[PDB]
């Protein structure tokens, strides 16, 4: 595992400054197209980039010239960047492809009625998963095996910042006695699609 | 597509810096500065692969510098505080008596101080909680997380309490079980 070095720049109740650069490794349809772009972020405004696109230092506000300047005449700095898309970007892909890149967690699943007012009667029904990776996946609601996909209200993808995601999908219905409702999730977690059924 | 961010930063007069790997918006791992040792965010990783923290810490000698030059350049511009956003949810659903999480999500605020004391009842609390250092944002803002595992009941109310420079008040969210 690589991380990039830096040179230095050009120059030399309490207020505060804050300074941070980021490196960003970019993969198109896996490995075969890759982007590096690296930032030097000046409190909120970017200064200058590096963009292995262009292939040299390019500055983004008037902070950031005398360092595009500065770094583009170091030529080895350059030709080290240039190169740095295969040892450093492509690298770290191939140490983390395993455990990242290839990670499958299964959600878990749950149905419970709600109330969206007051009103008592239990009319809205939620759809609760939790815990799965990646983010991508898909919920579906059925009512009588028959696909509800009006008045169906959601929150988005939400990330618990420890490699799991949660997202509730929830259904506004009048629950007639006697029906079964079908919530249907599809991830690559898992190669059919898992359902759980609430009975009024 | 994926995205593998290597984001650091420097902030003054405070000195506090920080080191970290981000994978599609989760933390791989962060470089510890007190104790000079990788932290990897989860122990899993640490069998598959390794760090030299070494290499950390010379980067953030360089942001330590980099931000001196940078500073005189701007004149000496100071930054323009953000007040957070906090948003609290819990980890699963909620049933009386069945052992979960608290999650407190910080977020979109700059600079990367902010102070997080969780009040559950009146009473604050500082046992079973663990957070994540702050995460990079496209805007350049930060992320940060503040756990509490904690046991429902019928009459236990808690509080999520944020500290930053950029609120007049300190944020209170509430969270208390309702049916
Ligand atoms: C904690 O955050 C608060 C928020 O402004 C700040 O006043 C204080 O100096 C910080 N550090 C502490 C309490 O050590």
């Amino acid at each position: 595992w690589i991380s990039l070095w830096k040179g230095f720049s050009f120059g030399s109740t309490r207020p505060r400054f804050l300074w941070q650069l980021k490196f960003e490794c970019h993969f198109f349809n896996g490995t075969e197209r890759v982007r590096l772009l690296e930032r030097c972020i000046y409190n909120q405004e970017e200064s200058v980039r590096f963009d292995s696109d262009v292939g040299e230092y390019r500055a983004v506000t008037e902070l950031g010239r005398p360092d595009a300047e500065y770094w583009n005449s170091q030529k080895d700095l350059l030709e080290q960047r240039r190169a740095a898309v295969d040892t450093y970007c492509r690298h770290n892909y191939g140490v983390g492809e395993s455990f990242t890149v290839q990670r499958r967690v299964e959600p878990k699943v749950t149905v419970y009625p709600s109330k969206t007012q007051p009103l008592q009667h239990h009319n809205l029904l939620v759809c609760s998963v939790s815990g799965f990776y990646p983010g991508s996946i898909e919920v579906r609601w059925f009512r009588n095996g028959q696909e509800e996909k009006a008045g169906v209200v959601s929150t988005g993808l939400i990330q618990n910042g420890d490699w799991t995601f949660q997202t509730l999908v929830m259904l506004e219905t009048v629950p007639r006695s006697g029906e079964v409702y079908t919530c249907q999730v599809e991830h690559p977690s898992v190669t059919s699609p898992l359902t759980v059924e609430w009975r009024a | 597509e994926h995205v593998i961010i290597q984001a650091e930063f420097y902030l003054n007069p405070d000195q506090s810096g920080e080191f970290m790997f981000d994978f599609d918006g989760d933390e791989i791992f962060h470089v510890d500065m007190a104790k000079k040792e990788t932290v990897w965010r989860l122990e899993e990783f640490g069998r598959f692969a390794s760090f030299e923290a070494q290499g950390a810490l010379a980067n953030i000698a360089v942001d330590k510098a980099n931000l001196e030059i940078m500073t005189k350049r701007s004149n000496y511009t100071p930054i323009t505080n953000v007040p957070p956003e906090v948003t609290v949810l819990t980890n699963s659903p909620v049933e009386l008596r069945e052992p979960n999480v608290l999650i407190c999500f910080i977020d979109k605020f700059t600079p990367p101080v902010v102070n997080v004391t969780w009040l559950r009842n009146g009473k604050p609390v500082t046992t079973g909680v663990s957070e994540t250092v702050f995460l990079p944002r496209e805007d350049h803002l930060f992320r940060k997380f503040h756990y509490l595992p904690f046991l429902p009941s019928t009459e236990d109310v808690y509080d999520c309490r944020v500290e930053h420079w950029g609120l007049d008040e300190p944020l209170l969210k509430h969270w208390e079980f309702d049916t």
